[PDB]
RNA sequence: AGGACCGAACCGACUAAUGUCGAAAAAUUAGCGGAUGACUUGUGGCUGGGGGUGAAAGGCCAAUCAAACCGGGAGAUAGCU
RNA sequence: ACACAGGUGGUCAGGUAGAGAAUACCAAGGCGCUUGAGAGAACUCGGGUGAAGGAACUAGGCAAAAUGGUGCCGUAACUUC
RNA sequence: AAUUCCUUGUCGGGUAAGUUCCGACCUGCACGAAUGGCGUAAUGAUGGCCAGGCUGUCUCCACCCGAGACUCAGUGAAAU
RNA sequence: CGAUGUCGGCUCAUCACAUCCUGGGGCUGAAGUAGGUCCCAAGGGUAUGGCUGUUCGCCAUUUAAAGUGGUACGCGAGCUGGGUUUAGAACGUCGUGAGACAGUUCGGUCCCUAUCUGCCGUGGGCGCUGGAGAACUGAGGGGGGCUGCUCCUAGUACGAGAGGACCGGAGUGGACGCAUCACUGGUGUUCGGGUUGUCAUGCCAAUGGCACUGCCCGGUAGCUAAAUGCGGAAGAGAUAAGUGCUGAAAGCAUCUAAGCACGAAACUUGCCCCGAGAUGAGUUCUCCCUGACCCUUUAAGGGUCCUGAAGGAACGUUGAAGACGACGACGUUGAUAGGCCGGGUGUGUAAGCGCAGCGAUGCGUUGAGCUAACCGGUACUAAUGAACCGUGAGGCUUAACCU
């Protein structure tokens, strides 16, 4: 409807880069601890994209110290505060879900350079 | 429970309906006028109306992706050449849909579907 | 699954108000040619709505 | 108080600044405008019956045509009604407009819940399934007994069994009112509400307070 | 989201190594547990210079999930995992000094800060 | 070489589901066993009823088997219904 | 007993892939199985896919899932070798 | 114990929990030496038991694709 | 005994109360915490596993609690067939034997298309006294009702100490129910892509068929749970067991005889849903019809002609409504469906051409091409002028009212 559309864009966020599946992306969120309110980073490579407008997501695969974490994004929420690539990569696919059951030298992917 | 749900299984399998709606997509290409069902005759606008708007662009991309359906060059060649500038100006609906009676084998409601034009 | 006594001819009779059939009440009349004919259906000539549309 | 009659379109979320977001459900609820204003002297009951929206003029039919005419309001689609709760009144052709909730803090809201129609027990009455396999013949889904013996010899009634299921009439109690926007003729509520996108509510305070 | 008979790797260093869940605990007919319940396991594979041997029963709190945990704007952390944390049986403050893998924000919870403070991450 | 091995035809019939007023008075579907042998198959023979035949189950002998079928004694007999 | 999903000995037997008369797709040849038309409920049958768990099911892993080819490397107890 | 009634004997193993299984004990209701006793490689659509893998078997079902069911036309049964 | 189906399990139950938990009390050898016992109370709630065919039981681990019974030891025209009750075989034992067990053990066909009652749903007919369209009133009925934990009160009361509250308040779960698709996901054989074998489109290139959607990788809409919203109440009336006030019979005493006040998840309401076939058929608002004649056994009579309202139905386009009916939207004075246009979304850089390379293949054109059910539009196609049904002031009696 009309009256959905003008409700959720007056809520999004309107400077978001424009990356890809594939990228590897570093995400800063707001941590609350109490009263201290700072920012952590979340950075690893970008498996899938679900664009939906106010509804957007994005989910990002970090292979932590000796577990993989995999965390989605809601992209216009406000708890995301920075979002920036470190890295294209040269994927051609949407959607990385074969990237959970890959380790090592067979889990890293080429770099664009477009 | 079907909500929101399109298209008519037609008591076949998915292969079956593809097979026979590119069969009578020609057919109505090639005769200008056939006499079908009236449930067969509303899925049929679905599927010859998109192949009479890709004939609008005369191109090679176009007469490829018109021909991976249809499977037929003499209907690709009826379109693009017969039917794409002959309704270069209508703004879809280039088909109707006239009911005739009930089929005498199973007691069927019948409909003519033709070309909008059948000026003879 | 089997019936323990026989139903009578009342009672198939009470079943069967609902059998009966209903009648059309709505033939129509051709614009030009005068042909009786269903609503929105095409006459036995080929006429609808005042139009020879099928040619046959 | 009296309650009134809304359009559910669609469902989106509310960002607030604190990061929680929270799921609303989008009330287009225009002016409601007054029919007939019902009295204890000629009814033994005082309500009011609103209208809302608009509708075509060879759809409205000649006699509820009059009863909209004896009020001067325009032919909205639908009548409702709702009971006057002992310290208001309205006076007959008066608009009601979305601002009545700009100080509720919990609303209820009625609406027809969408059909399911011709439904097992497994969906209707979450009825355990019986097992796939072992030596089951023809009896997965089925609703396995339904009555005792020869001492009850009949099904009880209310006997939970399969049939229609939706298409009711639902109400969802005590929802957070996240918006009233009168401006935009709009009033978000923090949850789901009965009944698919387009459908009437009947938007009210709760009374469980 | 954590059943009976679930196997869970271990994520402090106690001396297990694999465990099975065979009970969640609170509440009758309780089916999951999440990412900050305490189950019962029993220990189906240790080390063997631990603190704990194989066929102990014991309680543990769920640290990390597989299908893992909702944050309140939508948001989701997943693992590639289940693992937990092994308690004391009649108490809290766990067997072992490590603990190894990320941790949720969810386990900051008045008496699991042990394990966030000896947690490498989050 | 082999009552060897895997595996079609062919011969069997272990499990499951369907069917069980069946499509069928025992099958179908999906798996399963043997598959150069004490194998299997065509044609034609031989064994006949207290008899045959039986790697033996009281199995089989024309959809019938703790004594076949047909005709006769015969309207057996029935303190029973 | 049927215009019956069964039974019936022998002969001929191509192409591409394949070890192959397996299997898949085709040739020659032959067919669409003698009620159709719609709709897209429960439930039943035949299937497909499934979050997290992984036999907790159950009399019993019944059923389903899984394994699967060729070359090479490698292979324990036990043994009548 | 294909044998044991008392009995789920006792003890050990396996399990968080084991009337089953395995190992041992001997008080063998009522084992036993060609109506064979005790072993045994290989074998088995054989009986019990455990483990890995695997999974809608299940927690707990959800959705989809087809065939019926439902409606229309034609034909047209059955047990009782 | 011319058939009434055996154990346990499954699925689904329903009742009782001799009450397991929650609730209200009396007594205690009741300090508090926790109990014991008795009384009242059936509103709701009342485990998962290991062993065994088992009910039971033992054990492990839970839980506020893991209640006891009745209902053909509920439930096989609902399922199973492990147990025992057929035919095979063997062991122990008994018997000379055929065979048989206070016995073990391995194997072993579970049919029914529902006429009636009942029950879950959903329609048709008629009635409700002129017809019709709406909105209600509520008799009556149904659903729902469970509870833990932590904190505050307060380490206060209590106690030598260890311990540790009542009464109130806040927060948060488990189980269960309803709704929903915004998010997280499943599915998505109608969308896009990769790839194997083979056949075909004359061939290359490009595609199509078939092989379970050939095998797969994603994924729109819808549907849906594991997803996330909400609910269980407070209050009120009458009480149970119980505690009382005043008070005699019986100068006192005494909760009771007169009178009076409290008192529980039970009862009646409050909350949600159905509901005037509630034949006691209700109420309100609005709309429509105010033509002639004849005939007879002159009656709430029959018949002809003219008329044909409101409204309904039928038909068509349909739907987040649906087995069919029904229900909702629309029918040209029209966005109802299909198409079309723009967008979104999904998939990941189409074909053709050019370039680089011996070639497979890469690069450029190019986030390209295609894109279902989605959103916003747009009369291009199909929703027809009609006809059909339903009428022509609506009984008697009595009262009160204008005449
Ligand atoms: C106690 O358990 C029984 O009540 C029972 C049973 O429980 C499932 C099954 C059956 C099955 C059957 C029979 C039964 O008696 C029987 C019995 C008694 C027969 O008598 C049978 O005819 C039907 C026949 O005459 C000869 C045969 O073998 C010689 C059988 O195979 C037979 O064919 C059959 O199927
Ligand atoms: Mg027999």
């Amino acid at each position: 409807s009309n009256i959905i559309k003008q409700l959720e864009q007056e809520q999004m966020k309107q400077d978001v880069p424009s990356f890809r599946p594939g990228d590897t992306v570093e995400v800063k969120v707001w941590v609350v601890e109490g009263s201290k309110k700072r920012l952590q980073a979340f950075e690893g490579v970008v498996i899938a994209i679900r664009n939906r407008g106010l509804h957007s997501a994005f989910t990002v695969r970090k292979i932590s110290n000796g577990e993989g974490v995999e965390r989605v994004f809601q992209t216009h929420s406000p708890v995301v505060d920075s979002i920036s690539v470190k890295r294209r990569g040269a994927v051609r696919k949407a959607k990385l879900y074969y990237l959970r059951e890959r380790t090592g030298k067979a889990a890293r992917i080429k770099e664009r350079l477009n | 429970m079907r909500h929101r749900k399109s298209g008519r299984q037609l008591n076949r399998n998915s292969s079956h309906r593809q097979a026979m709606f590119r069969n009578m997509a020609g057919s109505l290409v090639r005769h200008e006028i056939i006499k079908t069902t009236l449930p067969k005759a509303k899925e049929l606008r679905r599927v010859v109306e998109p192949l009479i708007t890709l004939a609008k662009t005369d191109s090679v991309a176009n007469r490829r992706l018109a021909f991976a359906r249809t499977r037929d060059n003499e209907i690709v060649a009826k379109l693009f050449n017969e039917l794409g500038p002959r309704f270069a100006s209508r703004a879809g609906g280039y088909t109707r849909i006239l009911k005739c009676g009930f089929r005498a084998g199973d007691n069927a409601p019948m409909a003519y579907i033709e070309l909008v034009d059948r000026s003879e | 699954a089997v019936q323990q006594n026989k139903p009578t001819r009342s009672k198939r009779g009470m079943r069967r108000s609902h059998d009966a059939l209903t009648a059309v009440t709505s033939l129509s009349v051709d614009k030009t040619s005068g042909e009786k004919h269903l609503r929105h259906h095409i006459t036995a000539d080929g006429y609808y709505r005042g139009r020879k549309v099928i040619a046959k | 108080m009296i309650g009134l009659v809304g359009k559910k379109v669609g469902m989106t979320r509310i960002f607030t600044e604190d990061g929680v977001s929270i799921p609303v459900t989008v009330i287009e609820v225009e002016a409601n405008r007054v029919t007939q204003v019902k009295d204890l002297a000629n009814d033994g009951y005082r309500a009011i019956q609103v209208t809302t929206g608009a509708k075509k003029a060879n759809r409205v039919t000649k006699p509820e045509a009059g009863h909209f005419a004896k009020a001067g309001v325009e032919a909205g689609r639908g009548l409702w009604e709702f009971r006057l709760a002992e310290g208001e009144e309205f006076t007959v052709g008066q608009s009601i407009s979305v601002e009545l909730f700009a100080d509720v803090k919990k609303v209820d809201v009625t609406g027809t819940s969408k059909g399911k129609g011709f439904a097992g027990t497994v969906k209707r009455w979450n009825f355990r399934t019986q097992d796939a396999t072992h030596g089951n013949s023809l009896s997965h889904r089925v609703p396995g007994s339904i009555g005792q013996n020869q001492t009850p010899g009949k099904v009880f009634k209310g006997k939970k069994m399969a049939g229609q299921m939706g298409n009711e009439r639902v109400t969802v109690q005590s929802l957070d009112v996240v918006r009233v926007d009168a401006e935009r003729n709009l009033l978000l509520v923090k949850g789901a509400v009965p009944g698919a996108t387009g459908s009437d509510l009947i938007v009210k305070p709760a009374v469980k307070a | 989201m954590i059943q009976e008979q679930t196997m869970l790797n271990v994520a402090d260093n106690s001396g297990a190594r694999r465990v099975m869940c065979i009970k969640v605990l609170g509440g009758s007919h309780r089916r999951y547990a999440g990412v900050g319940d305490i189950i019962k396991i029993t220990i189906k594979e240790a080390i063997p210079r631990g603190k704990v041997k194989k066929g102990d029963v014991l309680k543990a709190v769920v640290v990390r999930t597989k299908k893992g945990v909702r944050r309140p704007d939508g948001s989701v952390i997943r693992f590639d995992g289940n693992a937990c944390v092994l308690l004391n049986n009649n108490s809290e403050q766990p067997i072992g000094t490590r603990i190894f893998g990320p941790v949720t924000r969810e386990l900051r919870s008045e008496k699991f800060m042990k394990i966030i403070s000896l947690a490498p991450e989050v």
